[PDB]
RNA sequence: GGUGAAAUUCUUGGAUUUAUUGAAGACUAACUACUGCGAAAGCAUUUGCCAAGGACGUUUUCAUUAAUCAAGAACGAAAGUUAGGGGAUCGAAGAUGAUCAGAUACCGUCGUAGUCUUAACCAUAAACUAUGCCGACUAGGGAUCGGGUGGUGUUUUUUUAAUGACCCACUCGGCACCUUACGAGAAAUCAAAGUCUUUGGGUUCUGGGGGGAGUAUGGUCGCAAGGCUGAAACUUAAAGGAAUUG
């Protein structure tokens, strides 16, 4: 009764991105990130930003005929930050008040196998 | 951020959904269940022929819903598409996964992780790599706290796994391996063959991946619906 | 122009660097027993009652 | 802790469905406790 | 200065001494 | 003089410990003397769950948690409110709180 | 995208994001620890081969073959050099945007040499335990790694054997640790930094106020960069160690 998308929660630091695209994940609906929702180029990863955008992505997947959505959330990943930015717990809780259903929330962070080199030098980041 | 692209185009509105119509998932007859969604392709036009849009798909799914039971919650199963049939397009198995909570649950520290994994072809030249995963365990009346293997327990342990997967795929088509791992069996013989070496706790063995498939041969997957 | 009312029930504490804005939990009226954390400009009392332009919003310390 | 966790979903109270649509809907999900004879005679 | 910075300038120096004194030699 | 006995670390017949990188500014510190910790949340903020629990499509879920491993360089650790200053006879103190 | 905030940059030629593949090179996460091996530098994916090693066990053998060592020899992080290969990341130089009074810095985005490997050099490091090696004795406590001994101890196999994995006691060797100070020290502190004016177990190396100076010169090694050896003139009354109170 339920039809099923994916909803792709990119998490970042100075963005986050919500589209929620098919099971296959070939055929995307409703692509709005943060940033197109605030004027300002500093909080477009503000819990704000993710749950105006997350309310746009329903509102374009109860128009199209999605009802439900299994959420995958996702820090940067790789060599870099891997823990979610403060627009995830904000997205996913948007998504719940518009009406969409969620099963199977799950991460799918890209965690290497200590892959390349981290940015920065040696000596660090220096602030 | 709205008003900073500088340009929109270097050199100097049609709504895709109503073109867009759905099609459903059938999942291969050794799974509980059939229905496992829908997807989305443009109409069938004369030059871009959507069945073959859709052919090589890959369905992301969970063995929980594939089988009700929420006891087989981690284990993701991939369905790969292979032949359409009006708005019924058939999937067959492409590869299993675990959720990265369950995985990382698992691996604790003051324990030893044990890996093994194998490159063995099936009997229908499908060729595989099976991981497994297991993990020293502290006895009931041990009083030191962290239990840790002694490196040649591991390379006994290491090749009694690896010699148990390699039989049990030789022997094994395809559907009988994908009716060996729904129910955990493999996971139990692993623990009966390694109890006289280590206790080894944990032992939901791994991922399993499809690295090269023969010809088509369409009455096998007809047999899987139908 | 949709406006919620929520009543204060439990002060958290002062927040801000000057001090100027409280931490509260407030009640909703309507759609009873659910519970958000907001801030107050002014002097919050409890059973003070808010008009909240949105409810969708968690407070985080300034 | 590595052991802990938590349950969400539909069971975070148990009533008599009067409505025959509540009797319809709440056997298709599959959240019925007990189906029980009533106390009084026909 | 540094004691690195030192060992480095006076091995520049050396440097400096080293081809000035060839071209006698 | 001498802060420390073991100086920053758990170097003790090791020779070398292959370093690795801070979360916060990709220093490279060796990992012994790494201020290692282990952030284990649930996947949704503990203000969601009843959110979640009334939109879910399952009876029962478990909500699953992230498990992510933190390595800290000393600069990094005393700056973000961890381990920052002890006195000299709490300098001693192996156990956490 | 990045950031405290931005900008450089990429984008309607479809950037960022999603899916399916493929290729390349590096790395060897989580397990991973007051844990293991190695003379040190160092060494963490699987399996096969090659040769080596310590501890333990021994009613096996030789019989003083030993300890430390001028000269001399081998190995020696990273960076650097030469010549092929490789060249994904990161990134001395360089280019740019920002900040700034300046910013040829910190920060951002690119980016050569390098980072990897093969053959040959270099011979350095806060190469640190800032603590030479061999031998003996001196206070208590538990843990742990490897080997061994004992115990009708627990569990599993085939209730049951042998094993294995644990438990208790003991022992040899190892990485360490906790308490105390008989003892030492200027103190910090130290089971060695103790057995040192009640001053002798054996042996090697090194220092003699601070600069000038690891400079000049001369040898010698090195393709080079440089390494090893290494003064004097002159100047100076304090430099310096560990603790105390501000
Ligand atoms: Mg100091
Ligand atoms: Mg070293
Ligand atoms: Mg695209
Ligand atoms: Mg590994
Ligand atoms: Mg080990
Ligand atoms: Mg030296
Ligand atoms: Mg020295
Ligand atoms: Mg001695
Ligand atoms: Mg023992
Ligand atoms: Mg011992
Ligand atoms: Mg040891
Ligand atoms: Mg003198
Ligand atoms: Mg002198
Ligand atoms: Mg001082």
């Amino acid at each position: 009764s339920q039809v099923f998308g994916v909803a792709r929660i990119y998490a970042s630091f100075n963005d986050t991105f919500v589209h929620v695209t098919d099971l296959s994940g070939k055929e995307t609906i409703a692509r709005v990130t943060g940033g197109m929702k605030v004027k300002a180029d500093r909080d477009e990863s503000s819990p704000y930003a993710a749950m105006l955008a997350a309310q746009d992505v329903a509102a374009k997947c109860k128009e199209v005929g999605i009802t439900a959505v299994h959420v995958k959330i996702r820090a940067t990943g790789g060599t870099r930050t891997k823990t979610p930015g403060p627009g995830g717990q904000a997205a996913l809780r948007a998504l719940a008040r518009s009406g969409l259903r969620i099963g199977r929330i799950e991460d799918v962070t890209p965690v290497p196998s200590d892959s390349t080199r981290k940015k920065g030098g040696r000596r660090g980041r220096r602030l | 951020a709205v008003g900073k692209n500088k340009r929109l185009s270097k050199g100097k509105v049609v709504d895709p959904f109503t073109r867009k119509e759905w099609f459903d998932i059938k999942a291969p007859s050794t799974f509980e269940n059939r229905n496992v969604g829908k997807t989305l392709v443009n109409k069938s036009t004369g030059l871009k022929s959507a069945s073959d849009a859709l052919k090589g798909r890959v369905v992301e799914v969970c063995l929980a819903d594939l089988q009700g039971s929420e006891d087989h919650s981690f284990r993701k199963i991939k369905l790969r598409v292979d032949e359409v049939q009006g708005k019924n397009l058939l999937t067959n198995f492409h590869g299993m996964d675990f959720t990265t909570d369950k995985l990382r649950s698992m691996v604790r520290k003051w324990q030893t992780l044990i890996e093994a994994n194998v490159t063995v072809k099936t009997s229908d030249d499908y060729v595989l790599r099976i991981f497994a995963i297991a993990f020293t365990r502290k006895q009931a009346n041990q009083v030191k706290r962290h239990s840790y293997a002694q490196s040649s327990h591991i390379r006994a342990i290491r090749k009694v796994i690896s010699e148990i997967l390699t039989k049990e795929v030789q022997g094994s088509t395809l559907a009988q391996l994908t009716s060996k791992l729904i129910p955990e069996v493999i996971n139990k013989e692993i623990e009966n063959a390694t109890k006289d070496i280590f206790p080894l706790q944990n032992i939901h063995v791994r991922k399993v991946k499809l690295l090269k498939q023969p010809k088509f041969d369409v009455g096998a997957l007809m047999a899987l619906h139908g | 122009t949709p406006v919620t009312l929520a009543k204060v029930i439990k002060v958290l504490g002062r927040t801000g660097s000057r001090g100027g804005v409280t931490q509260v939990r407030v009640e909703f009226l309507e759609d009873t027993s659910r519970t958000i954390v907001r801030n107050v400009k002014g002097p919050v009392r409890e059973n003070d009652i808010l008009v909240l332009m949105e409810s969708e919003r968690e407070a985080r310390r300034l | 802790d590595w052991d802990t966790n938590t349950i969400i979903g539909s069971r975070a109270r148990a009533n008599v469905a009067r409505s025959q649509g509540q009797i319809n809907a709440a056997r298709r999900q599959g959240l019925v406790v007990s189906v029980d004879k009533k106390y009084g005679s026909t | 200065m540094r004691a690195k910075w030192r060992k480095k300038r006076t091995r520049r120096l050396k440097r400096k001494r080293r081809k000035v004194r060839a071209r006698s030699k | 003089p001498k802060k420390r006995a073991s100086n920053g670390r758990n170097k003790k017949g090791r020779g070398h410990v292959k370093p690795v990188r801070c979360v916060n500014c990709s220093k490279s510190i060796p990992k012994d003397k790494a201020i290692k910790r282990m952030a284990i949340r649930n996947i949704v903020e503990a203000a969601a769950v009843r959110d979640l629990s009334e939109a879910s499509v399952y009876p029962e879920y478990a909500l699953p948690k992230t498990y992510n491993k933190l390595h800290y360089c000393v600069s990094c650790a005393i700056h973000a409110r961890i381990v920052r200053v002890r006195s000299r006879e709490d300098r001693k103190n192996r156990a956490p709180p």
